[PDB]
């Protein structure tokens, strides 16, 4: 199976430069094309380039030919692209993706990087309990004041997947990030389980377990 | 460069109707287009490419339609999976251009909220905040008015709300209501109160604590 794993979040300074890395595995590496494409907040892709990985061979979006640099290393068969003189215009999504050729189309995408532009400093979330103070039950976790996004969340490590609602961050009035990861459980499973969210902030390398008592 | 306009950026449809998503060039493209979908976990697949082949794996009420500067992506019969924003992309030209992409809002029948409130915790309080959190779990549709009440004062400006995207599976909303007050504040009050009005409850439901 075809895999592209883009490296992970980012924040960086206005005018410094980031290296981003796109692993692939399950082709021949050298046998594919790999472009770029950028998505900013709310908006939607820009081709940024590509690389013949073969013989490193460029093209490049007019657009980006200051920004944008698109590397291979064959060895490992990842790609790079490299962003610099970043400004907050730079805050995106960058995805990594393969040409396949039918008749040309971007057949396989990375998961995608964002990479933050900001002068503000990284800081890790605080890691709260949500539970009562019925037919279903609710807890949760509220992961609170954090920058930059994002953060992941699961429950008791991946095995706790249907009910789980993790909400969309938002900006508080101190620039700082907050959301809340919920679940439901109907009443009659509730007692079974223990619930422990499992929360991960990159840019600070933050990992925290916490686990919601039921109460007694 | 050829400009791609999606000029339809939000687009609802029932679960089972035909759904038609349209693309224009600025120039003749001569069928050099292909399409995307992105669900909301920003996860990208190709649906068509050369205006009309299906991608390898994708469902075959998929079609695309189309030549010169006009271009259709239809879904015959719609299912819940198919919550995404689609987007078009021409490779007639370098540079390859992007449509702005249509996001689907998909209509199902009415399911009111079940409602949780939730006070903050020790935990919380010592560093000087309590966070108060309502949860409107599994609706439709998306509009919903939550109502923060304190010893049955309603409060303004502050709580701020979010919604998730639209469920893969059953087509429906949650939302969190969360209302921020200084420890001190939070300690004056006894009862904290969130009132949810929505189209599937036949009368506002009101959840509830008392502090102390």
């Amino acid at each position: 199976e075809v895999q592209l794993q883009q490296s992970g979040p980012d924040l960086v300074k206005p005018g410094a430069s980031v290296k981003i890395s796109c692993k692939t595995s399950g082709y021949t590496f050298t046998e594919y094309i790999m472009h770029w494409v950028k998505q900013s907040h709310g908006k939607s892709l820009e081709w940024i380039g590509g690389i013949i990985p073969n013989n490193g061979g460029t093209s490049y979006n007019q657009k980006f030919k200051d920004k944008a640099t698109m590397t291979v290393d064959k060895s490992s068969s990842t790609g790079y692209m490299e962003l610099r003189s970043l400004t907050s215009e730079d805050s995106a999504v960058y995805y990594c993706t393969r040409r396949e050729v039918y008749y040309y189309a971007l057949d396989y995408w990375g998961q995608g990087t964002l990479v933050t532009v900001s002068s503000a400093s990284t800081k890790g979330p605080s890691v709260f309990p949500l539970a009562p103070c019925e037919s279903t039950a609710a807890l949760g976790c509220l992961v609170k004041d954090y920058f930059p996004e994002p953060v992941t969340v699961s429950w008791n490590s991946g095995a706790l997947t249907s009910g789980v609602h993790t909400f969309p961050a938002v900006l508080q009035s101190s620039g700082l990030y907050s959301l809340s990861s919920v679940v439901t459980v109907p009443s009659s499973n509730f007692g079974t389980q223990t619930y422990t969210c499992n929360v991960d902030h990159k840019p600070s390398n933050t990992k925290v377990d916490k686990t919601v008592e039921r109460k007694c | 460069d050829i400009q791609m306009t999606q000029t339809t950026s939000s687009l609802s449809a029932s679960l089972g109707d035909r759904v038609t998503i349209t693309c224009s060039a600025s120039q003749g493209i001569n069928n050099y287009l292909n399409w995307y979908q992105q669900k909301p976990d920003g996860t990208v697949k190709l649906l068509i490419y050369y205006t009309s082949s299906l991608h390898s794996g994708v469902p075959s009420r998929f079609s695309g339609s189309g030549s010169g500067t006009d271009y259709s992506l239809t879904i015959s019969n719609l299912e819940p999976e198919d919550i995404a924003t689609y987007y078009c992309q021409q490779y007639s030209n370098l540079p390859y251009t992007f449509g702005g992409g249509t996001k689907l809002e998909i209509k199902r029948t009415v399911a009111a909220p079940s409602v949780f409130i939730f006070p903050p915790s020790d935990e919380q309080l010592k560093s000087g905040t309590a966070s108060v959190v309502c949860l409107l779990n599994n609706f439709y549709p998306r509009e919903a008015k939550v109502q923060w009440k304190v010893d049955n004062a309603l409060q303004s400006g502050n709580s701020q709300e979010s919604v998730t995207e639209q469920d893969s599976k059953d087509s429906t909303y949650s939302l969190s209501s969360t209302l921020t007050l200084s420890k001190a504040d939070y300690e004056k009050h006894k009862v904290y109160a969130c009132e949810v009005t929505h189209q599937g409850l036949s009368s506002p439901v009101t959840k509830s604590f008392n502090r102390g």
